[PDB]
This record gives structure tokens, C-alpha cells and sequence, in this order.
């Protein structure tokens, strides 16, 4: 029906997990371009699935980056890069609780 | 559900005890200063919502409490080998009991295995199925203070643990709530517009009435967020001054739904705008336009939100706590309010609140008037 | 276009004069090591590109930079009181003089009036309408560690003369690369929902076999809204049905438009490569973008395999396209690339002035006119 907030977190961390199982990430040096490679791929691309993930609730609207924002006038790549912002905050919480996991596979 | 009926406090802070047989209605408990009324509220709060650990704070002997259903819970207070232990028993036989010390340093600690033990026991008996929200009769502080979680350790700072957890919103708390809301409304029907075009691309490929139908949906303030969306609907309208029906079928219906979206989804601030206005005499509250949240005066000037007077900010944080609602408590609703806003509060709030436990206490009985027939004189039993 | 038309260094590092006459175009510069090549290319962008206060680190008498209009640049290094002025004089344009230890200063504090007065200077004349890139001969080096540091890198080992370095390396294009396929990607996508936008309008606007067959021709998918036309258009009104294959031929068009940025790319450097291909592939799980080198038995590699030769043809076509002063394009490279490097790079950086400086003349196969041979006449 719609998409929200949740599904793109879940997919981002099904994605860096599976970053961290290919690659072979062993501390957190890799693991910051990691998240960034996880994080780009989870972004909507389709417009409807940008609006209502901006839509829905656990994600601000504002960036508290002012850097991170592109200068540009074009709204929807603003979103989109509000969403990155957030879903590498959001992925920097599990990045940890990640690594002891892997760790603690092998 | 479960509404409390039956509440027993026998000897609570050492001197008085009390006995309150409750209705699953609207219960206006009048009383002057010193009836105990807010901390029976303090004890209903804490067995509600299942923080019986704020019950080592509390000097008493037992409190029992009578749910609608039967299910009754007793807490006492004993002490044993100069160590204050008190159990929580419960009407099934499984009774928890902990130390008031051990308690003490838990509170200390969070500021943990005890708390999930007695979380642990809540939640294997579901005592904390149906929750209630406390309006607290300190509110005009929580605008200090500036939900929040500090506020709770302020409160219980200068007025004893005893106090539940607060969450209740401030006059600057509700400013930024409902801008969110006001932007995440425009996000929500500019995504309703993205998928109204991508459903109807296909749809479209497949009588005048409709076409003045059409120009009268059309002629019709509450715009989506981008506002490529906006030109496209008025180059429509533009087109419309300026067989085939099957199209125009799909037409009407898009304009239609999109229409419909748009009232949907403003639905809960157009309500909480019409119930304070409702109040609010030369005066109106409105949200016209980046979002802004202010005040129209019948001369048209715009003013802010700080410009209300005790009364309209008493109303913003009551009526605002009363649409994000389960037992509602009230403590004192007629801070700062005059005779007739005092005798209208309690129905329009019982218009916001329906379906749920209401227990009010307050000072001035024309709060009481309308549901006259619920008043609950206190008076307590001193010993 | 103020292109360079003849340059003349005097006494420079106090050892020899040296007098090159430029042509418009492709400035193939030939002579063995020794004989100031790179001094000659960095003297020129360190001109063209404005940036004076690198003459304060040089030792020279009298430059004089004659540009194609007839615009004048002389530059001398005079001491009178145990201290180097630098004189910056402009044909019919005001004269800027600063001391060298002030320079010296000013460049030191980085480690600003001077560099207003020098923006102020360039700014009010117009010296920098053109602008000349630089690549530099030891670009293996930026490969070792676009980038900012390199330039104070590079700077450190080979004195302050060394103009701004802005040079990609590999593992670096490799970002590029992939950052634009995903905004290719990125705006493939957006237009799908702009075209919906658009042809909403379009078909409200507007209200033979032919154009129903060519719609169900040219319907694909790249959501599926498409495939559900193609159903439909498988089971008056002729305007709809024109604004919908305009709208789908025009969709097909920005998709081919959106890659053929990077596809120019792949075919530059597919066209010297040998039993392997440079190319980009989506995953089939989380549709990401692979880019790297693809053997004729379908096995993927990294770009890392690649050996000197590829990277240097990789440094040099990116860069190219992306835009002039070519240091050194003979480094590792085999006889027959050296042989057509400029034949490949002459149809994708046309149009402006290219100086190359090499010490093979294998280079300068197919265009022997214009082989300038350098000579220092040392003092
Ligand atoms: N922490 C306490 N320890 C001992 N006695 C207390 C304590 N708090 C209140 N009391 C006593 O209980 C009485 C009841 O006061 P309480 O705090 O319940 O509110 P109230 O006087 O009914 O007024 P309101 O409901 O407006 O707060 C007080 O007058 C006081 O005598
Ligand atoms: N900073 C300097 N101070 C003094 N002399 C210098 C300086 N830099 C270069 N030279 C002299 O300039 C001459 C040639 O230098 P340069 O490296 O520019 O020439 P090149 O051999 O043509 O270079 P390349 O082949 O790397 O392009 C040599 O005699 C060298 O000693």
C-alpha cells in the first residue's frame, strides 16, 4: 500500500548485513563506508515512496547537517538526501550491536 | 474494559483513611483543600499504569483497589525487622513483594532488576492492559519547564517521588507539534497526488454535467507540499475556462478523491482548531500560511501564540492532551478560567473524551454543572 | 579564447633563455629530459590560470606571455634594497609590484591582503577568461594517496613553483563513476513521475492503427503501469494517443540520453583495452551499481587488477571529457598506444589549445607539423 520510514530502516540493516557478512568488515574504520554504501541504496527513487516515507513518522524534516543539504532548488533530491541523512544516523545506532554480532558469528 | 469501582486507602500518610466507590463514567470529585483528592489520584495513576515501585515513597498501611471486572489489587505496607517490606497481592494468589530500600536504590540507579521483576510480574498478570493519562494540576510549571521526560524528575524533585510519570504538553510543545503535523499533512497529500497520477496515467487510457462537475471541483489554502502538483491542478482549472466521457470519468474521480484526501487528512488539526475556537470569543485560532501557527483577530491582523492570556493557554494544554489520547485523570481544571468557560469545559472535553474513564477533581463546583448527578463529595476519615 | 601564442623566458633559474611560438592547437613539444619542459608548462599555468604569487618562489629575469589577441604579460624579479619585487606588467592594464618575502609570508600563514590585492588585480584586468588544466607527469603519485592535500602535497618535494593540482586517481574515478550512474539512475526514476505529471495535464489538454501499433511497439518497462498499457493496448480519441507516444518515445529518449554521458566514457576506454571490457552492471538483488572490468569469460574483477598502462589510459581519457597542459602521456604505455593516444584524445578534447611535452616521438605519429622541438640555449 504505502511505504514508510520502518521498511526502508529494515531494508537499509538487511543491507548492511549483508555488507558486513560479503565484505568481511572487521571494526568500524570499513564499517564508515559501509553504512554510507548501505545507506545509498535504501533511499526511494519513485517519488510516491519518497512522500510518504518523508510522510511518515520517526523522521524529522529538517537536517541538522546544514552541509550534508545539497544547494540546490530541486525538493525531492532535498528529501532524498534527508533521508540518507537519517538513515545513517538511525544505522550508526546498529552499527555496533552489528559488529559484535559478526564477531560473534565467526 | 476494567474501570476502577472500589478504592480502599486505609491510613496513607499515617493519619487519615479513605474509602471512593467510582463509575465507569464521569466522576467529579468535589472537595476543598485537604480532602486527600490528589493523592487519590496520585494512587490511581500509580496502579493504572502499573509503577508500583513509586509505592515505597508512599507511607500507608493497604490499598486496595477494585477493578470493574473484579480483578482487585492490594498493596501493603509492613515492617518487619526494621525493614519497611511491602507486597503486591494480587486477587489470582501470585503476590510480589519487595523492600522499600531496595526500591530506593533503584530509583537512584536509573536516574533495574527490580523494576523488571515488577515489570516481569505486571506483564505475565497484564495489569497494565488499559493506561491512564494524568493531567496534572501543576501544568502552568510544565510551561517553565520548557512531552518532555525531565519534567517528571523536576515535579517529583519538589514534590516527592510519590508522583507519577508526567507526560503533558507545554503552550510551546503544542507550536511545534502541530507544525509537524501541518507539514507531514502536506507530505501525506502530496503522496496521494504522486500515486493519484500513476494510477490514473493507466486508468485514463480506458454529457456536460460532468464537465460542470469537473469546473466546480475544480474552482475550489491546503496545497500539497510540491507545488509542481498545485500548477498542474491549476493549469486544470485553466483548461476547464479554456463520446469522450470515459476520460472524463476518471477526471471527476481524481479531482474528487483528491479533494476528499485533502479534508481527510487535515481532519484531527481542523478538529482541535474548531474545538478552541469554539471558546474563544473576538478572537480566532487558524494555521494560515512554510507553515505558521498563530492568531486571527476578526480585523485580520496575525499575531503569535505567546499573546494568550492564562485562561486560552490553560485551554491549549487541555484540549490539546485531550485529542492525543484509556483513564483520563484531571487535577484541577479551573486554573485560571471564569464562570462560563468553567461551565462548558467539562462537555466539550467529554465530546473530545468518549468512550473512556473520566475522574476530574476540582474546587469550584461549576465544573460540576451538566453532570450534576456524578459529583462525589470527599470528606476523609482522620484517625 | 586568449590562446597562448608565444612564450619567452629569460634567464630562467638564472641558466638559459628559451623562446617557444605556440600554434592555436595541439602543441606537441619533443626534447629530451633536461631542457625545462615542465618549467615551461608550469610557467604557463601558472599565467594562464592567474595564480601569480608562485613567480615569488622562482628565480628569473624577464617573462614575457604573448596570447593569441595580442595581450601582453611581463613579469621581472628586481632587487634594489636586498629585496625581490616582483613586477607584473600588463599590456595597456595597470602594473601590480609585491615583495618576494611578503609572498613568502602570505603562503607560510597557510601552512590575505596580498591574495585580495592579487584577485583584485586578476579581477579587475579580466585575466582569467580562459582557463588551462594541468596534468601533471607524476600522476602515479595521486594515485598513491578532486583532492585538496595533493597540491601541498606535491608542492612539499617539488618546491612552491608547482601550480594547483586537480587530477583524478583510480579508486577514485571508481567513486565517480559510480556516484553518476546512481544519479543517472536517480533522474531515469524521477523523470518516470514528472512524465506522469506532465501527460496528466497533456491528456486533459487534448480533450489510426498506426500509432496503436507503435504504442505497443514501444512499450517496456525499466512501476509496471506500462506493462498494464501493453495489455490493454493488446485487447475521436487520436490526440490521447499521440500525447502517449509522445511521451513514451520521449521517455526512451532521456533513458538513452542519461547513459550516454558514461557510455561515451566506456567506449574511449573499451577502444584500446584488449581482450577485456570496462563496464557497469546492476546487481539482480539490491539493483546496485557494479563498475569494473568484464572478461570475455563473464567473470567480474575489480578495477584494481588493471596494470600501469590501463591506469594511466584510465587517468588520462577521465579528465579529458571532463573539461589544457598534458605532461608526459608516454609513462608505461605500449608503442602502439602511444602510437594512437592522440588520435583518441584529439576528438574528445577539440577545440581547445592542447600542449603536450613528450620524450618519445612516437606521440607525435600523424601530426609531425606540429612537433616544436625545445632547445635550451643555457647563458
Ligand atoms: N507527602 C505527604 N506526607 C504526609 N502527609 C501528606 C503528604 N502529602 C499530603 N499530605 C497530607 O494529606 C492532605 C491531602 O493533601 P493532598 O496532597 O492529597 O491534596 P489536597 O489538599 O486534597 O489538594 P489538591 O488535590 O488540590 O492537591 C494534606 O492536607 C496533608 O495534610
Ligand atoms: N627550482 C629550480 N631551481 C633551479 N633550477 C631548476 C629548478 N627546477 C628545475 N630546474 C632546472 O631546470 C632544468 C630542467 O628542469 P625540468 O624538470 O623542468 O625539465 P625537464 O627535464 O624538461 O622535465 P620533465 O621531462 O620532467 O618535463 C634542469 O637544469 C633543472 O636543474
Amino acid at each position: 500500500s504505502n511505504m514508510t520510514y520502518n521498511n526502508v530502516f529494515d531494508h537499509a540493516y538487511e543491507m548492511l548485513k549483508e555488507n558486513i557478512r560479503y565484505d568481511d568488515i572487521r571494526d568500524t574504520d570499513d564499517l564508515h563506508d559501509a553504512i554510507h554504501m548501505a545507506a545509498d541504496n535504501a533511499v526511494p527513487h519513485y517519488y510516491a515512496d519518497i512522500f510518504s516515507v518523508m510522510a511518515s513518522e520517526g523522521i524529522d524534516l529538517e537536517f541538522e547537517d546544514s552541509g550534508l543539504m545539497p544547494d540546490t532548488k530541486d525538493v525531492i533530491r532535498i528529501l532524498q538526501a534527508r533521508i540518507y541523512e537519517q538513515l545513517t544516523i538511525d544505522l550508526w545506532e546498529d552499527a555496533e550491536d552489528l559488529l559484535n554480532e559478526y564477531l560473534e558469528e565467526v | 474494559i476494567r474501570t476502577i469501582s472500589k478504592i480502599e486507602l486505609s491510613k496513607i500518610h499515617n493519619r487519615y483513611n479513605l474509602t471512593v466507590d467510582f463509575f465507569n463514567d464521569l466522576n467529579v470529585i468535589h472537595g476543598k483543600n485537604g480532602a486527600g483528592k490528589s493523592t487519590l489520584i496520585h494512587v490511581i495513576a500509580n496502579i493504572v499504569n502499573g509503577d508500583f515501585i513509586r509505592f515505597a515513597f508512599l507511607i500507608f498501611e493497604e490499598i486496595k483497589a477494585t477493578y470493574s471486572d473484579g480483578l482487585k489489587i492490594v498493596i501493603r505496607r509492613d515492617k518487619i525487622d526494621e525493614q519497611s517490606f511491602i507486597s503486591v497481592t494480587l486477587s489470582n494468589g501470585k503476590y510480589i513483594k519487595f523492600a522499600v530500600g531496595e526500591a530506593m536504590a533503584t530509583v537512584r540507579e536509573i536516574e533495574s532488576m527490580l523494576a523488571m521483576d515488577i515489570d516481569k510480574f505486571v506483564k505475565e498478570n497484564e495489569l497494565q492492559k488499559v493506561r491512564a493519562s494524568y493531567f496534572p494540576a501543576f501544568r502552568t510549571m510544565l510551561e517553565a519547564w520548557s512531552y518532555n521526560r525531565k519534567a517528571s524528575a523536576f515535579a517529583r524533585e519538589l514534590f516527592g517521588q510519590f508522583l507519577p510519570s508526567i507526560n503533558y504538553p507545554s503552550p510551546m510543545e503544542i507550536e511545534d507539534r502541530l507544525r509537524e503535523e501541518i507539514r507531514r499533512a502536506q507530505l501525506g497529500i502530496a503522496a496521494y497526488e504522486s500515486r493519484t497520477f500513476s494510477e490514473s496515467f493507466v486508468k485514463v487510457f480506458s454529457t456536460g454535467e460532468l464537465l460542470k462537475e469537473i469546473e466546480g471541483l475544480a474552482i475550489a489554502i491546503k496545497n500539497g507540499y510540491y507545488a509542481e502538483y498545485s500548477k498542474v491542478y491549476e493549469e486544470i482549472r485553466s483548461l476547464i475556462n479554456r463520446s469522450v466521457s470515459g476520460a472524463l470519468v476518471v477526471y471527476r474521480d481524481a479531482l474528487r478523491d483528491r479533494q476528499d484526501y485533502q479534508e481527510k487528512a487535515f481532519s484531527e488539526i481542523d478538529n482541535y482548531m474548531s474545538s478552541v475556537n469554539s471558546f474563544l470569543e473576538d478572537k480566532e485560532m487558524a494555521y494560515d500560511f512554510y507553515p505558521k501557527v498563530g492568531l486571527k483577530f476578526p480585523d485580520g491582523s496575525w499575531s503569535p501564540i505567546r499573546v494568550l492570556s492564562s485562561g486560552e493557554r490553560q485551554l491549549l494544554t487541555m484540549l490539546y492532551a485531550a485529542s492525543k489520547m484509556a483513564i483520563v485523570l484531571i487535577d484541577e481544571p479551573e486554573i485560571s478560567l471564569h464562570i462560563d468557560w468553567q461551565e462548558d469545559l467539562l462537555k466539550r472535553m467529554l465530546s473530545q473524551l468518549s468512550g473512556r474513564q473520566i475522574i476530574v477533581c476540582t474546587h469550584s463546583p461549576s465544573i460540576a454543572t451538566g453532570y450534576e448527578d456524578f459529583m462525589i463529595n470527599i470528606s476523609p476519615e482522620f484517625i
